[PDB]
């Protein structure tokens, strides 16, 4: 066929325009640079704008906290393969982070003395794990990742980042390891966008989509992971995708885990606490990874609840009403108006679903991309960050701590704009392109578009979804994991069966969707392959065969004269999964965890203990 | 090809550098808050015209009602008479034909109760048949 | 089995000189979940992809399917389809909107005028960007409640007929509310100013106060009541400075 | 003179324009409402009040044919008072709405009343006490020319 292309040249361009993606274009902005951002919807869509719970960050409006009782349960949250250096900036940058949003303009909700209101949440506490249970999430009552979405998009405005709305990104610019802008096509008259800048930064939360159920929009296909994994980027931690434990029974929408902060608690069939049955201390407020593992039992052994005996009940009626107003109002409705509650009077329908993607493209403490044989180290990728949930400077590990999420937006989207003004020089002038640029992006954009074949671009994503869902569950198993990757590798292949309808430029939806497809394979296998080779259970990821936590050592008996495991034989350690998208195939490797912290001086490696909550 | 022309950057407001060179205050407030407080005091007047009548109050029935109706007119006319859709000569042409709708329809009221019934006599005509 | 059918606005701007059609689709409501987005998905997958649309988070919260369910303006992720089955419930793109193709409307004035209000906090003297928390008593932030929440979905804009005719010069609800909302935050100075941003006969003071916009707001805000508390800020009574970060702070 | 933005306002307008892109129906395919409705016949009152006292006022000057002849050409093949009786209606109700319903918008106006069942109320409490008035003032001076017809005494 025949197609129309333009060219741009900027300093930096960000393919993501969430809270990671307006956080970086905003500093960078205001730092003075030439900033494009590029989105597939409008900033205010973007995902980000459904978080609930909050953000953390030790402010101690409500008890005195310290940065560095939050840096713990951060490490804990994360089972020990989340690299400490990049929880250490996560956690100390947290207090000014989040301040840095009230004097944006967030309408932090408010403790009588006028400071930020903080709620309890899943998995924190003070005193290094020894106090009692932490309120140290900050939240704009219910619906705060939406106030601060609008907020860092306010004052995107403010810095200048021409905004370039309703364009996708195709593929990277890749020149020999290094990147040199994106290409994009533009929805609004299928025009096709070519962006010469001298960095570029991938902010495109999370691939949840690749499931028959989760609580993320429809958008979050993960496009960023592919791509890199196009570009020719590995990919890391896939397999760690967190169900959060409040999805709504049928259409699988969040309900908050600030519910539980504020007393909120689940109940099986005969209608007991039964969290202060699985962790005693931490209760319903355990971490996400361990109340969804929870939950997922009580099922498959009959306490469960509804006409099913599958699902379960979050009781929140008992709470006062003056308080589920203040506290949970914007939840007190997405249930009256999908599940029929009056959260005064009856417990929600409760399953677990998957939520979060502590996976994505490996970075450094900076949040620069990785390449990295077994040999020389992790090279950098020079001219290509990449931050939030889509990202994966592992300040996760293996399970994502709650409201960690927004903060490691705002937090690395922040520290792109930082370590910015930092390395390019005034002079290092705009990148020129290669001849030939990405016409091989084009050339699937056409494939595709014209994509004949006898397979519907909507039927494929519906049975990998249903297989993704199957296979790739709270329990995985050798026996059906070592099945799944088969099935859904004869999948994708399937993609040179595809069929899409609409043949035209000017919003192609039926056409982007199967490009959203496209990536979402690439996401949805690199996945379950790693998850069906990782034999342990630590974190969201966990084996029925293989339910020990398998590390470097054994941190029950008092590791005292204990020769270390071998790095070959133990879990320790991230999953770099390679996929040339061609044919189609991945092969592994493993990255070590990074275990020392960015200043031992100012604070000390926090050594892996006993996953217990 | 990917071997096509250079583009520019997509057409986008500017709330700052917009700002600078433009910075005039010309607050219709203040003439909002008096033709409200006009209708506002135009309240007793009409109820007051059901009862009193005559030569009298015929005047500043028409006297009042004229002023209330052209500020009204021009509102309406300012609506409907889009620029847009009608081109920027025949926009002025139903701006400046609003005021032409008020003087005239005093010249029409005042000719009434001059040599006409006036209002109030008239509104009692009608109430008979 | 019954047979729900809907009428929706087709328009393809690839075709020369196209006129834009009503569409009829019927859709079995067994097979289909309780929304009308869940059908819209459902005509695209399995009768016409060709149906196009702006979705993301299903769950009443970013706005991107904000079009005219049943005459009205409204989400339609969290719309309920018309259970009646003899009854057709036919779907329109925002009124007074430019349609780029089907049910998408070309969003960017509505956004531009957005961005006008300059949507970011503002004080009088500079301060440290990274530093201390401005006091709000509670109090205070109680007058952002109504105001924050709003998606920017423009229902209510794309039904206040003063914005379908003035929509150049008429800021329009969704997007004045947002003002407001910046000139009561008692932490920002620029009450003054962002009040005489909209000081004209047209931008503000066209609201010849129908009500149409608070009426059709899926999120159960008021447009309306913010419109008349700036009336009266361009005209009678004033913003009120807040009690000074209290010591200790 | 034109603020920043709605000088960008108007060139969209024209990119809009010059892409042929139409305009999603409105009016036509918008429900009726409580809300527009209103307004709309506050429109309507307001100016077809306006408009009689135009084709009214000027009207009997610039004809011969005064106003007491009109009264009179009409009565001169009197239709039956109820008829009569409802044009006397038609005329009071456009000036007992409009003012009604005036009085009304000018709470909007300054923020007073502006929820949807406060308004939903103003609609109807006004919607009402104007064809109620509009009727009791056609109705009542019917009365007292009737009560005379035959004097009891
Ligand atoms: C899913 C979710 C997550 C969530 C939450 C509730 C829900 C339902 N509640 C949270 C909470 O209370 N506290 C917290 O810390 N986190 C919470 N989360 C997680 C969090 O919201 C997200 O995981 C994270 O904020 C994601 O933000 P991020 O900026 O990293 O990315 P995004 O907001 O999800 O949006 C991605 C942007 O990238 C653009 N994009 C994507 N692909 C493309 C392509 N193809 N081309 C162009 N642009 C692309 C999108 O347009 C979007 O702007
Ligand atoms: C197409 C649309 C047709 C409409 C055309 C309209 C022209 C508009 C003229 C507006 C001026 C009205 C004031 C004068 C007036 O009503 O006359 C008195 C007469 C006295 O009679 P009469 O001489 O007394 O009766 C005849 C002898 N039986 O009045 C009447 O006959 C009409 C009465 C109207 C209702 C009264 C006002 C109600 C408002 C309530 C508000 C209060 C809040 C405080
Ligand atoms: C106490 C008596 C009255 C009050 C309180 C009143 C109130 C109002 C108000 C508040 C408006 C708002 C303007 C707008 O919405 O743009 C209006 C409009 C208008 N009025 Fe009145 N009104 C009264 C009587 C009348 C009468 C008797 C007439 C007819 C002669 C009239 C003619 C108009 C016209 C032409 C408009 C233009 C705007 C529109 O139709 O929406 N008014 N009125
Ligand atoms: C503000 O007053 C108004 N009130 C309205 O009911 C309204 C409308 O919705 C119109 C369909 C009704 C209007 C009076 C008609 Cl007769 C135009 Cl053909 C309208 O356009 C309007 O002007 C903006
Ligand atoms: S006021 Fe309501 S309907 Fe309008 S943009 Fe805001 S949320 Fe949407
Ligand atoms: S509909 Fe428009 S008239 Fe005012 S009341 Fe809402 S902005
Ligand atoms: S798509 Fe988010 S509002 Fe319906």
């Amino acid at each position: 066929a025949q197609y129309k292309v333009i060219d741009h040249a900027y300093d930096v361009v960000i393919i993501g325009a969430g809270g990671a993606g307006l956080r970086a274009a905003m500093g960078l902005g205001e730092a003075g640079f030439k900033t494009a951002v590029v989105t597939k919807m409008f900033p205010t869509r973007s995902h980000t704008t459904a978080a609930q719970g909050g953000i953390n960050a030790a402010l101690g409006s409500m008890n005195p906290d310290d940065w560095k009782w939050h840096f713990y349960d951060t490490a804990k949250g994360s089972d020990w393969l989340g690299d400490q250096n990049a929880m250490h900036y996560l956690t100390r940058n947290a207090v000014e982070a989040v301040t840095e949003l009230e004097n944006f303009g967030m309408p932090f909700s408010r403790t009588p003395e006028g400071k930020i209101y903080q709620r309890s949440f899943g998995g924190q506490s003070n005193n290094y794990g020894k106090g009692g249970v932490a309120k140290r999430t900050c939240c704009v009552a219910d619906r705060t990742g939406h106030s601060m979405l609008h907020t860092l998009y306010g004052n995107s405005l403010r810095c200048h980042c021409t905004f370039f709305i309703e364009y996708f990104a195709l593929d990277l610019l890749m020149d020999k390891g290094r990147c040199v802008g994106v290409i994009a096509l533009c929805l609004e008259d299928g025009t096709i966008h070519r962006f010469r800048s001298k960095r570029t930064i991938v902010a495109t939360g999370g691939y949840g989509r690749a499931y028959f159920s989760c609580t993320t929009a429809h958008m979050n296909t993960g496009d960023g992971t592919a791509l890199a994994t196009r570009a020719g980027i590995a990919l890391e931690d896939l397999e760690f995708i967190q169900f959060h434990p409040t999805g709504i029974y049928g259409v699988g929408c969040l309900i908050t885990e600030g519910s539980r902060g504020e007393g909120g608690f689940l109940v099986n069939s005969e209608g007991e606490r039964f969290m202060e049955r699985y962790a005693p201390k931490a209760k319903d407020l355990a971490s996400r990874d361990v109340v969804s593992r929870a939950e997922t039992i009580e099922i498959m052994e009959g306490r469960g609840v509804g006409p099913e005996k599958d699902h379960i009940y979050l009781q929140l009626h008992h709470l006062p009403a003056e308080q589920l107003h203040q506290r949970l109002p914007g939840i007190s409705e997405t249930a009256k108006i999908f599940a029929g509650v009056d959260v005064t009077k009856e417990p929600i329908p409760v399953i677990p679903t998957v939520h979060y993607n502590m996976g994505g493209i490996p970075t450094n403490y900076k949040a620069q991309v990785i390449k990295y044989t077994k040999e020389g180290g992790d090279k950098i990728v020079p001219g290509l960050y990449a931050c939030g949930e889509c990202a994966c400077h592992s300040v996760h590990g293996a399970n994502r701590l709650g409201a960690n999420s927004l903060l490691d937006a705002v937090v690395f989207g922040r520290a792109c704009s930082i370590n910015i003004k930092e390395e390019l020089k005034p002079d290092e002038k705009i990148p020129e392109l290669p001849e030939g640029a990405g016409e091989e992006s084009i050339a699937n954009l056409d494939a595709v578009r014209y994509a004949n074949g006898d397979v519907p671009t909507a039927e494929l994503r519906l049975t990998m979804q249903k297989t993704m869902q199957k296979h790739a569950g709270v329990f995985r198993r050798g026996d059906i994991l070592a099945e799944g990757v088969k099935k859904m590798m004869d999948l994708s292949k399937e993609l040179k069966r595809l069929k899409t309808t609409d043949r035209s430029l000017i919003w192609n939806s039926d056409l982007t969707e199967s490009l959203e497809l496209q990536n979402l394979m690439l996401n949805a296998t690199q996945t379950i392959v790693a998850a069906e080779n990782r034999k342990e259970s630590r974190g969201a990821h966990a084996r029925d065969d293989f339910p020990k936590r398998e590390d470097e050592y054994d941190y029950s008996k008092p590791i005292e004269g204990q020769t270390k495991r071998p790095f070959e034989k133990h879990w320790r350690k991230h999953t770099l999964t390679k996929q040339d998208p061609r044919t189609g195939h991945i092969t592994l490797d493993y990255r070590p965890v990074i275990d020392k912290t960015l200043d031992p001086a100012e604070v000390d490696w926090i050594p892996p203990i006993i996953r217990s909550y | 090809t990917s071997a096509a022309v250079t583009g520019a950057a997509p057409p986008q407001f500017d709330p700052i550098a917009a700002e600078k060179g433009f910075k005039p205050l010309h607050s219709h407030g203040t003439l909002f808050k008096i033709e409200r407080y006009f209708a506002a005091a135009m309240v007793p007047l009409i109820p007051a015209a059901y009862f009193i009548h005559g030569r009298e109050m015929d005047l500043c029935l028409a006297l009042a009602l004229t002023l209330h109706v052209h500020w009204g007119v021009w509102g309406v006319v300012n609506d409907y008479g889009r620029p847009f859709v009608l081109g920027d000569t025949l926009a002025a042409a139903v701006r400046v034909g609003a005021y032409i709708f008020t003087a005239c329809l005093l010249a029409g009221l005042l000719y009434f109760n001059e040599h006409d019934v006036g209002l109030t006599r008239a509104f009692e005509m009608v109430w008979e048949l | 089995k019954r047979i729900k059918t809907f009428e929706i606005y087709r328009f393809n701007p690839e075709e020369p000189g196209a006129k834009p059609k009503l569409q009829k689709f019927d859709v079995d409501l067994d097979k289909c979940g309780t929304m009308v987005l869940d059908a819209l998905i459902k005509i695209k997958n399995e009768v016409d992809p060709t149906l196009t649309f702006r979705r993301s988070c299903r769950e009443g919260i970013c706005g991107s399917c904000a079009m005219n369910i049943a005459g009205e303006n409204t989400l339609a992720c969290i719309c309920n389809i018309d259970q009646n089955t003899s009854k057709t419930t036919k779907i329109y793109p925002l009124p007074h909107m430019f349609v780029i193709k089907d049910l998408v409307p070309d969003m960017n004035l509505f956004y531009a005028q957005y961005a006008s209000i300059q949507p970011w906090l503002q004080k009088k003297t500079k301060i440290n960007l990274g530093e201390k928390q401005q006091y709000q008593s509670i109090k205070e932030q109680e007058k952002l409640d109504g105001l924050y929440e709003c998606i920017l979905c423009a229902c209510c804009s794309a039904s206040c007929p003063s914005y379908w005719w003035n929509a150049d010069k008429y800021l329009g609800p969704a997007v004045l509310m947002q003002a407001y909302r910046w000139i009561i935050d008692s932490r920002d100075d620029s009450a003054a100013e962002r009040l005489a941003r909209m000081q004209d006969g047209f931008s503000a003071f066209k609201c010849h106060t129908i009500m149409n916009c608070t009426k059709t707001c899926p999120k159960h805000l008021n447009p309306a009541r913010a419109i008349g508390e700036i009336k009266m800020l361009l005209t009678k009574m004033k913003t009120k400075p807040a009690p000074l970060p209290t010591p200790a702070n | 003179e034109k603020t920043p933005i709605q000088v960008w306002g108007w060139d969209y307008l024209m990119r809009q324009r010059a892409l042929k892109r139409p305009i999603a129906p409105h009016l036509t395919i918008y429900k009726p409402q409580m809300t527009w409705m209103v307004s709309g016949l506050h429109r309507v009152t307001g100016c077809a009040m306006a408009g009689t006292l135009l084709i009214g006022g000027v009207g009997f000057s610039v004809l011969p044919l005064d106003f007491t002849t009109f009264v009179e050409f009409i009565r001169g093949l009197g239709i039956p008072w109820v008829i009569l009786d409802t044009f006397k209606f038609i005329i009071a109700f456009p000036i007992a709405f409009h003012t009604l319903n005036g009085i009304r918008f000018i709470g909007f106006d300054m923020a007073k009343g502006t929820d949807i069942p406060s308004i939903y109320r103003g609609a109807y409490l006004v919607l009402g006490l104007a064809a109620l008035i509009s009727l009791a003032v056609v109705v009542y001076p019917r009365w007292e020319r009737h009560k005379k017809a035959t004097l009891p005494t």
